[PDB]
């Protein structure tokens, strides 16, 4: 039975673990996005945009 | 039949019908985005078919929504549909509608089709087969022309093809002859 | 040869449509998660401020 | 020689771009393959699981 | 013929000519690059019939645009064309100038020779055999000449020569024994 107390506190831990990643990929997103709109390109500067806010 | 997958698939058709409601919204903000990038640039008439696919997934989007209410309905006073061997007053509509609304929507929604099985053989009273057919003009009609499948008038269509060119600032210049008539 | 590279031209084309299809999809099935709208606020407010640092 | 370096360095780019349009379908292949992989699992995984037990 | 063969079928037809329209702009472009090259250096005359091949990957952008869009139309009343054996009015164009389009652009794209066999044998209400060879003439007239493989007018062709002369600056003097007469 403990297993699966185990396995639950296990798979908690992780989803916190990869939503702390995603955030911090996030604002480094942010970051990039700067530098791609400071030389002025409109597509990148999308593409990046979507993926931070996703 | 039996009573407890009539109430389970209830609450996941509710379920279901929420979030591809919220995801086909969110579907036609985008392809909206679309219009607005044909507008500003190329030809009209594209522009047009195309937020004509846009007022079908509109349709879809209400239609779902009242649907949805329908369902909830049917599960509010679900307690008592266990009882009655006759459909009373008070549900003779959702019956209706939602059975009929089957082989429409069955493609973005199973559980409607096995919902629908499901009351369709709960009844002998005038439902099933023949009379199955006949009961269904009885349905809100509402529900049906949002849902039916036909091409709109061209004026609605371009009425939103108005507002879309509006909204993302794009000068646009309908037609003068099409405004006259209806 | 030349015909070899005709048929070069068309085998990638259908790699194209093949990519392009497969976005779409793809992108129409997670698109709940970016929605259009915040998209447009986010990227105007990098745009604004976008080299005032 | 300084011909030559020309003629080269153009062979050099055109190769390198059909480089990348292939790079670009073997990649595409392998995510073609993983998808239709976890398609599958989920699916036969979807057959027993389905939403109503 | 089934309907979800036509479906998939048209959605990839558009896709397809919507890569295969953009890459012919370019290649277009590109090869107008170099006419310019030619008018500045050599003889008029080779220019000349080499923006003959010009209009001709011009004629076919246009084309593939007008009947993308005719796709699209299609794809949009597609829920309609599901139910009536009879094509109705509305639809009673795109039918025919897709149909008849098939065997001109075939080498370009198949996927467009498959959608015209899903319809053809859709209908045994003129179409098919002779009868198809027969209702072949009510089409889209300008998709018709806009596709339909002709030496333009010389003075079509001098025009161009002069436009593209002029965009990347090189002087030209067309002849003018031929702005006199069409």
């Amino acid at each position: 039975m403990e297993k699966h107390l185990f396995n639950l506190k296990f798979a908690a831990k992780e989803l916190s673990r990869s939503a702390k990643k995603c955030d911090k990929e996030e604002k480094a997103e942010k970051a990039k996005i700067e530098k791609a709109i400071q030389k002025g390109n409109m597509e990148v500067a999308r593409i990046h945009a979507e993926n931070a806010i996703r | 039949f039996k009573a407890e997958r009539l109430r389970v698939n209830l609450r996941l058709v509710i379920n279901r019908l929420k979030l591809l409601e919220k995801k086909k919204t969110e579907l036609a903000q985008k392809a909206r985005k679309e219009i607005a990038d044909y507008l500003a640039a190329g030809k009209d008439e594209r522009a047009r078919i195309r937020v004509e696919h846009i007022i079908r997934e509109d349709y879809l989007v209400e239609a779902m929504e009242i649907l949805e209410l329908y369902c909830d309905l049917l599960l509010a006073r679900f307690g008592l549909i266990q009882s009655m061997k006759e459909l009373d007053s008070g549900l003779a509509e959702s019956v209706s509608t939602l059975i009929w609304a089957a082989p429409r929507l069955q493609s973005e929604v199973a559980e409607l089709k096995i919902v629908a099985d499901q009351l369709c053989a709960k009844y002998s009273k005038e439902y099933g087969k023949l009379c199955r057919t006949n009961q269904i003009g009885t349905v809100n009609d509402r529900l049906m022309h949002k849902l039916s499948v036909e091409a709109p008038p061209k004026i609605l269509v371009e009425r939103y093809l108005i507002e879309i060119a509006k909204n993302y600032n794009v000068p646009y210049e309908p037609d003068s002859v099409v405004m006259a008539e209806a | 040869i030349s015909a070899l590279m005709d048929k070069f031209e068309h085998q990638f084309e259908t790699l194209d449509v093949q990519t392009q299809q497969m976005e779409d999809t793809m992108s129409s099935t997670t698109t709940l998660t970016t929605p259009q709208n915040q998209v447009d606020m986010l990227l105007q407010e990098m745009a604004d401020e976008a080299g005032l640092d | 020689q300084k011909n030559q370096a020309v003629n080269f360095l153009r062979m050099s780019a055109r190769v390198d771009a059909v480089a990348a349009r292939v790079q670009t379908a073997v990649t595409m292949g392998k995510v073609t393959k993983s998808m239709a992989g976890v398609v599958k699992s989920m699916d036969a995984t979807l057959k027993t699981m389905n939403l109503e037990k």
